[PDB]
């Protein structure tokens, strides 16, 4: 009956500064509140409770205020271990929903996907499968939205999307999309496009190969 | 110190179903509330449920109210987590918690359970080679499709490691009961096609270790 609306979905920050993630109970919660950070390919470990108790290990910089409804919570001089999400969970009634969750994450310049296509290999297309792949690498931030399209017909179906997480050299994301057609089709068609929309440009970057124009 | 110890990774068909264990150590688990946790790749966490061990006391969420069923047994101090009917939607990281409402709040490594009828198959290699507007550039980004196999994983190298910088290698992605992952490779234009560049992948599961130079395709 409860659900707890987090916000942001995504955070952006860094070292020495300071954020405030937030909950919303759909009703009162009576500060019973929890906040959870999760970092990558770990359980999640507590950092408050009782919306502004600190756990234990929990160091000061974490802070946890709220009443009722409307709950936040602040780290204060964002060391570089404190990267991950953060999910805020009610226990006050069944059931003990959890926010959406926030990713907080290294802040850097925007840089637009480097988007390359790449036509089904021969040895693909022998098993009469056929799949367009499409790598969008090294952007910022990571809200992108790639579309296929055969003939300017869009094809929702047979896109298979991946991400990589944001690399720990240069903090940009990466993603792979791949549309798997079977032969019949592909060899029906000739052009296949990889349209990707990012923030770094108003319009989409396209990249096409035509099948038999080659 | 406390401990919950979470079977290992499990894999199973769809309409099958499964029971996942989940050990307290450091601990007694009715000293509070244990419970059960689903996070699907890339996706938030959703409470399934909880058992209050000491009462056999268990509340869900609604939408597991019939996909799910968590149990204990304090005698070995294990709580479980049964999902009956599986979906390709189950298959996700399902951690259990020991925790209630103070600063006693101790997690599982995490189970991940995956829904696939697919046996133990190799994955098809194929190479990647562009679309050539990357060839009057600096760098030309070559790839590999590793697709169609199972289980995972699968380490992708190049030029068996001496490519060891401008790769992504890109998360699996389960599609239609099998694995399919894709890995990119940056080198200036100057070594491809010039000298050779080849994806190695291994797959330990199948044994197949498999090597792809990327001929540029007809164009």
């Amino acid at each position: 009956d409860i659900q707890m609306t987090q916000s942001p979905a995504s955070l952006s920050a860094s070292v020495g500064e300071t954020v405030t993630i937030t909950c919303r109970a759909s009703g009162n919660i009576h500060n019973y509140l929890a906040w959870y950070q999760q970092k990558q390919g770990k359980s999640p470990q507590l950092l408050v409770y009782n919306a502004k108790t600190l756990a234990d290990g929990v160091p000061s910089r974490f802070s946890g205020s709220g009443s009722g409804t409307q709950y936040s919570l602040k780290i204060n001089s964002l060391q570089p271990e404190d990267f991950g999400s953060y999910y805020c969970q009610h226990f006050w009634s069944t059931p003990w929903t959890f926010g959406g969750g926030t990713k907080l994450e290294i802040k850097r310049a925007d840089a637009a996907p480097t988007v390359s296509i790449f036509p089904p290999s021969s040895e693909q297309l022998t098993s009469g499968g056929a799949s367009v792949v499409c790598f969008l690498n090294n952007f910022y931030p990571k809200d992108i939205n790639v579309k296929w399209k055969i003939d300017g017909s869009e094809r929702q179906n047979g896109v298979l999307n991946s991400w990589t997480d944001q690399d720990s050299k240069d903090s940009t994301y990466s993603m792979s999309s791949t549309l798997t057609l079977t032969k019949d089709e592909y060899e029906r068609h000739n052009s296949y496009t990889c349209e990707a929309t990012h923030k770094t440009s108003t319009s989409p970057i396209v990249k096409s190969f035509n099948r038999n124009e080659c | 110190e406390v401990q919950l110890q979470q079977s290992g990774a499990e894999l199973v068909k769809p309409g099958a179903s499964v029971k996942l264990s989940c050990t307290a150590s450091g601990f007694n688990i009715k000293d509070t509330y244990m419970h059960w946790v689903k996070q699907r790749p890339e996706k938030g966490l959703e409470w399934i449920g909880r058992i209050d061990p000491a009462s056999g006391n268990t509340k869900y969420d609604p939408k597991f109210q019939d996909k799910a069923t968590i149990t204990a047994d304090t005698s070995s101090n294990t709580a479980y987590l049964q999902l009956s009917s599986l979906t390709s939607e189950d298959t996700a990281v399902y951690y259990c918690a020991g925790y209630d409402y103070g600063n006693f709040d101790y997690w599982g490594q995490g189970t991940t359970l995956t829904v696939s009828s697919a046996e133990t198959t190799p994955p098809s290699v194929y190479p990647l080679a562009p679309g050539t507007a990357a060839l009057k550039s600096s760098m030309v980004t070559l790839g590999c499709l590793v697709k169609g196999y199972f289980p995972e994983p699968v380490t992708v190298t190049w030029n068996s490691g001496s490519l060891s910088s401008g790769v992504h290698t890109f998360p699996a992605v389960l599609q239609s009961d099998l694995y399919t992952l894709s890995s990119s490779v940056t080198v200036p234009s100057s070594t491809w096609p010039s000298q050779t560049v080849t994806c190695n992948v291994a797959h330990p599961a199948s044994s197949t270790k498999v090597d792809k130079k990327i001929v540029p395709r007809n164009c």
